[PDB]
């Protein structure tokens, strides 16, 4: 599932993404682009994490020099432990969509 | 409050029926209990029995849990999460607040309530679409301040015509809505 | 342990055809009897299953000089208010604890069905379909032609009782238990006897439960003929042939399986 | 897709308080009870060579309702008398598993066993842990499918998934007919399950032979008079007054020609025929099923006779004639 | 009210043979007797309504959705359609030497959809105790069993009855089918004086039927024959995928292909 988002194309897993999730990662993506702090909301415990994480690494791919790496942080480790569960699914989605290994890293302290 | 309740209910007939209906579970400040009464309210989900876990907005347990398709389905909040106005170190906190960045002293009190409820209500919508109702048991969430300041989503969903729904009302409103939910897409 | 002899109390008069049945196979004395018998508070109880600590208290407190209305008092007797709490989710927890207790089908021919077990030149066509097309030419003959006086009372004399299409007792009422109780005691014999026969059973541990239920068929029909006989001797009407049918088909079956049994050997 | 044609099902009704509920129009209790006579006697209509028991279960305990039988009639009557049942306990999982497995276990392998538990109340209370039977139903290929009330239980939803059956919740009355309905056909025979001959009897209607001579006088099997003619069997040789029924000597079904030819329709499914709203150059005014004008814009064709047929014949032959009419030709 | 549905055999081979016999009795009369009975049944009431079916070879065609002789207008209309529908299906009609027996079956379960339409239009006030007064003319084929046996036990559950009138010939299928549904099954031998017997034993409605004396049912025989050869047995080798009756024990019946395992 390739979205041809405003800003770039964004790799996503799973097969469809309510409204709200374009939605979301046009915001988000316009907050990047402004390089500048903000704040929002989304209602989902779940899918929030996955459209985060891939909006992410699809503009540090477009610009890696704009964004030198990610620092997501949960309240609690086991919630952080989904979070590293769900990035895990993303990473083997996009490793299986470009057939070999890249320079990434993720990891949990 | 949730031990004067509970006592009440227990002098009152209204607390066997319930537990007849429904096993019914407490919440403790000592860790050790909190955690034994959840791991054992988890298996009641489990099984046809069901549970009613009684907690506190502030308690860690709201907070560490989250709560899934059949977990914690309908959650209910009995009176509007507001800190003791005793304990002066709020005071402090508050009045600064005032002070500075000109906030009311009503206001961020209202929000730290709004928050705190929506924080401990949110939990049933975690993911896959799994049904489940909010139930708020007091009179000032239908205040539009306290609808104003909660979330969109939650709110949007709202209804003037649910909005103050009597105990009955909002019982039978309930039992179409899982009548509803029931069936598959 | 005689557990046999302490069912057998129990079913001695709580149910009355078993225990008539299983005495009229000895009335006669046709067989042993072993062969019979080898082929064939809520609330209280609630605690007792709630409350351990109520289990060991009764255990030690067992009756002695006191009284179950005494005990029953003894029943219902902020520290307190937390005491509430830890004794719901307590109690709750024993609750839960006592009810936790340790191929897509294929088919070659489907006319068969078509044609199910129901059972079963060329210029004749049309002969027939050009008379036939040239039969109706005239219509609405009903004032005459339908039907005729002389062939509706042949008719009517046909649907009289006597006629043609029309072909046209409880007098004993106490025999009728006698023989309810007879086919009664038939069927229950039978039972076992017809129960591993239509099974071939090349065992010999199988088989001779089979032999041995072979012979007391002749040895129960024995004892049959001679209840028929008090019973024949009354009147001479209504015979009751039915039973003998029984008898004689299950004779059958016994002598041309042991044939079938020597030709096999 | 392989169909178990033979069946053993039970029913198994729970007596808990939570029926005492009126959340349907009329009591719980006597709406299932009613709908459930017409589910026993439309699964008899549909399947006569199947046979169905009732297990009640109240207070922490199972009663038999009803053994085993052949006989719609019987069952009804049963379920006439539990409609006063006081409906008072607390139901038992286990119990009512463990006597319908009890019942079941001795039952012949070609058969397909199955249970319907119409669970109400959401709670089980048993004596012995649930998930340990699981395991024992599954050796046994018993196909358990509960249909809860009110409540998507936990316990049967794993019961149903695992045990290879269906979980449902009632939405309505109505829907609660339409589950029920979609019970009775026979479910599809798995992986799992096999397939064996099973010996079957055919009896034939007799009467006195000719005016009453060397007659068979016999009373029933199973206040019985005495019956000039009737059923017999081809062992047994014991008068049946209604088929069909199993031998209760032999233990062979005995059964007629029509009786099985009641089921072959479930072999031979009516392929759903396309709804085309528009006449489609169909300009036969009266409906061939039914030679009425349609008077509505639908219209339903078959794919080999090419038909047409108005919405009542549709739903009529896919319904029950369970055949097109003019596609027999 | 009741509802009466004639279905006709009128087979176009057996009763030209009738007509080349010259016989006494012929479709004309026939047709008269079904007309003259139809007639008689609205007579009855006015709310009692009635249709009737022709079945030929190739299909079945319904024979019915001023006082120029002093006629009921209703009637008269009755035998103006019925006679020249008749007419004109006995008429024109297409040779085929492959197939020539007569079909029912088929005609029976337009007949049932038929009913199951007029109940459906009709109010829910009155009530309606349809009928099928079915009229054999000609030997039934083998093919048909299965679908005369389905629309058979359709009717059972639609609750209609099934009234034989078998004429010439016992058919062993049609009497098991009325004997199904408890419809009365008459084996009129005196063809001259049918009507006769439909004024007595058809045309008393079911209300009725039961206070009245009417011909005693014929016995019927229930049998069952292996798919090999076509003989009455009585013990079957069904199983269960096929539930069809066999001949004798067998590793494998032909017509499932299962993998039947020894035991
Ligand atoms: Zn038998
Ligand atoms: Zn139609
Ligand atoms: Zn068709
Ligand atoms: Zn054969
Ligand atoms: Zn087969």
């Amino acid at each position: 599932m390739k979205l041809n988002v405003d800003g770039l194309l964004v790799y996503f897993p799973y097969d469809y993404i309510y409204p709200e999730q374009f939605s979301y990662m046009r915001e988000l993506k316009r907050t990047l682009d402004a390089k500048g702090h903000g704040v929002l909301e989304m209602p989902s415990g779940t899918g929030k994490t996955v459209s985060l994480l891939a909006l992410i690494m699809a503009y540090q791919r477009a610009y890696p020099l704009e964004v030198t790496k990610l620092i997501y942080c949960s309240r609690t480790v086991p919630e952080i432990e989904k979070v590293i569960e769900e990035l895990r699914k993303l990473l083997n989605f996009y490793e299986k969509q470009e057939g070999e290994k890249l320079p990434f890293l993720g990891l949990a302290l | 409050y949730m031990e004067s309740t509970v006592a009440s209910w227990y002098e009152q007939g209204i607390l066997e029926n319930i537990q007849r209906n429904k096993l019914l579970f407490i919440e403790t400040q000592d860790g050790a209990e909190t955690s034994v009464a959840l791991e054992k309210y988890q298996e009641a989900c489990e099984n046809g029995r069901g549970a009613i876990l009684l907690s506190v907005a502030r308690g860690k347990v709201s907070e560490g849990i989250d709560f899934v398709h059949h977990y914690g389905r309908a959650v209910i909040m009995f009176g509007v999460p507001y800190v003791y106005t005793q304990s002066r170190i709020l005071k402090a906190r508050l009045e600064y607040l005032r002070d500075q960045f000109q906030i009311r002293e009503n206001d961020f009190l209202t929000f730290d309530a709004m928050r705190h409820a929506a924080q401990c209500v949110g939990r049933a919508i975690r993911g896959k679409t799994d049904y489940g109702l909010m139930v708020f048991a007091d009179k000032r969430f239908a205040r539009g301040d306290k609808r104003g300041k909660l979330p969109r989503w939650i709110q949007e969903h709202l209804t003037d015509a649910n909005l103050n729904l009597t105990v009955d009302e909002g019982v039978q409103v309930a039992k179409y809505f899982l009548r509803q939910m029931a069936q598959p897409f | 342990a005689n557990k046999e002899l302490e069912e057998k109390n129990r079913m001695l008069q709580e149910d009355p055809v078993l225990f008539q049945l299983y005495k009229d196979l000895v009335v006669s004395q046709v067989i042993s009897a072993e062969e019979f018998w080898a082929n064939r508070s809520d609330i209280i109880e609630s605690i007792f299953r709630t409350y351990p600590a109520v289990k060991m208290k009764y255990a030690e407190n067992v009756p002695h000089n006191m009284t179950e209305k005494e005990f029953w008092t003894r029943f219902f007797q902020e520290n307190s208010n937390a005491a509430i709490i830890k004794r719901f989710n307590h109690h709750s927890a024993m609750v839960l604890a006592a009810g936790l207790r340790k191929i897509a089908l294929n088919l070659k021919k489907s006319d068969r069905y078509y044609h199910g077990p129901t059972p079963i030149t060329s210029q004749d066509i049309i002969n027939s379909f050009q008379s036939i097309r040239q039969e109706m030419e005239a219509y609405t003959p009903k004032l005459t032609q339908v039907l005729s006086s002389s062939a509706a009372s042949s008719t009517i004399t046909a649907l009289s009782p006597g006629g043609a299409l029309m072909q046209g007792q409880m007098v004993p009422n106490d025999i009728q238990s006698e023989l309810k109780h007879l086919y009664v005691a038939v069927g229950e014999l039978l039972r076992h006897f017809w129960s591993c026969f239509p099974v071939n059973t090349p065992f010999l541990e199988e088989k001779v439960v089979k032999m041995k239920s072979n012979l007391e068929r002749f040895q129960v029909t024995k004892l049959c003929p001679f209840q028929e006989k008090i019973r024949r001797q009354y009147l001479s009407t209504n015979l009751v042939s039915h039973i003998e049918e029984m008898l004689q088909t299950a004779y059958n079956k016994l002598h041309t399986w042991q044939s079938r049994r020597l030709m096999k050997k | 897709v392989r169909l178990g044609m033979m069946r053993h099902l039970y029913v198994v009704v729970d007596g808990s308080r939570t029926m005492e509920d009126q959340d349907l129009k009329p009591n719980r209790l006597t709406c299932t009870l009613k709908l459930l006579e017409y589910f026993v006697e439309e699964y008899f209509d549909q399947n006569p060579i199947s046979q169905i028991g009732i297990i009640v279960t109240k207070s922490k305990r199972a009663e038999k309702l009803t053994e085993l039988s052949g006989n719609p009639r019987k069952h009804i009557t049963s379920l006439k008398k539990a409609v006063d049942m006081t409906c008072h306990g607390e139901p038992s999982l286990y119990n009512s598993l463990s006597i319908a497995m009890q019942t079941l276990k001795h039952m012949p392998g070609h058969t397909s066993r199955e249970v319907l538990i119409i669970f109400s109340s959401l709670t089980t209370c048993d004596p012995s842990n649930i998930y340990d039977l699981i395991k024992t139903l599954k050796a046994a290929k018993i196909r358990v499918s509960v249909i809860g009330l009110s409540a998507e239980v936990r316990v049967c939803t794993v019961l149903a998934r695992e045990t290879g059956g269906t979980y449902h919740v009632i939405l309505d009355e109505s829907h609660y007919k339409e589950l029920l309905t979609h019970h009775v056909s026979p479910p599809p025979a798995s992986s799992s399950s096999e397939c064996s001959l099973i010996r079957m009897g055919f009896p034939q209607h007799t009467i006195a032979s000719l005016s009453d001579q060397d007659a068979k006088p016999s009373f029933s099997m199973a206040e019985p008079g005495l019956t000039l003619g009737g059923y017999f069997c081809p062992q047994c040789r014991a008068k049946y007054c209604e088929l069909p029924v199993e031998c209760k000597i032999c233990g062979l079904t005995l059964v007629s020609a029509p009786h099985l030819a009641r089921s072959y329709h479930h072999l031979f499914p009516l392929d759903a025929f396309q709804e085309i709203p528009l006449e489609e150059y169909n300009g036969e005014r009266f409906c061939y099923g039914c030679q009425g004008e349609l008077k509505d814009q639908h219209v339903y064709v078959c794919a080999v006779c090419q038909n047409v047929f108005c919405v009542d014949c549709d739903v009529f032959v896919h319904d029950s004639l369970h055949c097109c009419p003019g596609c027999i030709h | 009210l009741n509802l009466l549905v004639i279905v006709v055999d009128a087979n176009p081979i057996w009763w030209g043979k009738q007509a080349l016999k010259e016989s006494q009795f012929t479709l004309s009369k026939c047709i008269d007797a079904v007309m003259v009975l139809g007639n008689s049944h609205l007579f009855m009431n006015r709310s009692n309504k009635l249709a009737v079916i022709a079945s030929h070879i190739q299909e079945s065609r319904f024979l019915y959705p001023g006082s120029k002789d002093g006629k009921y207008e209703l009637l008269t209309s009755a035998n103006e359609v019925i006679v020249e529908e008749i007419k004109d299906l006995m008429t024109k009609s297409d040779i085929k030497g492959q197939h020539t027996e007569t079909l029912l079956a088929g005609s029976l379960a337009k007949a049932l959809c038929y009913i199951h339409r007029m109940n459906k239009e009709v109010k829910d006030n009155q009530e309606m105790k349809s009928r099928i007064l079915v009229i054999k003319a000609a030997e039934d084929s083998a093919l048909q069993y299965m679908n005369f046996m389905n629309v058979i036990f359709a009717a059972q559950k639609q609750n209609i009855l099934i009234d034989a009138c078998v004429l010439d010939s016992d058919s062993g299928l049609l009497q098991q089918a009325c004997d199904i549904t408890g419809g009365l099954y008459l084996k009129v031998p005196q063809m001259p004086s049918l009507l006769q017997y439909l004024l007595w034993v058809f045309l008393p409605d079911q209300d009725q039927r039961s206070q009245l004396i009417l011909p005693p049912p014929v016995h019927v025989d229930y049998r069952a024959a292996c798919f090999c050869h076509r003989n009455l047995i009585e013990i079957g080798y069904v199983c269960s995928v096929c539930l069809s009756i066999f001949c004798n024990f067998s590793p494998i019946c032909t017509t499932c292909e299962t993998a039947f395992k020894i035991s």
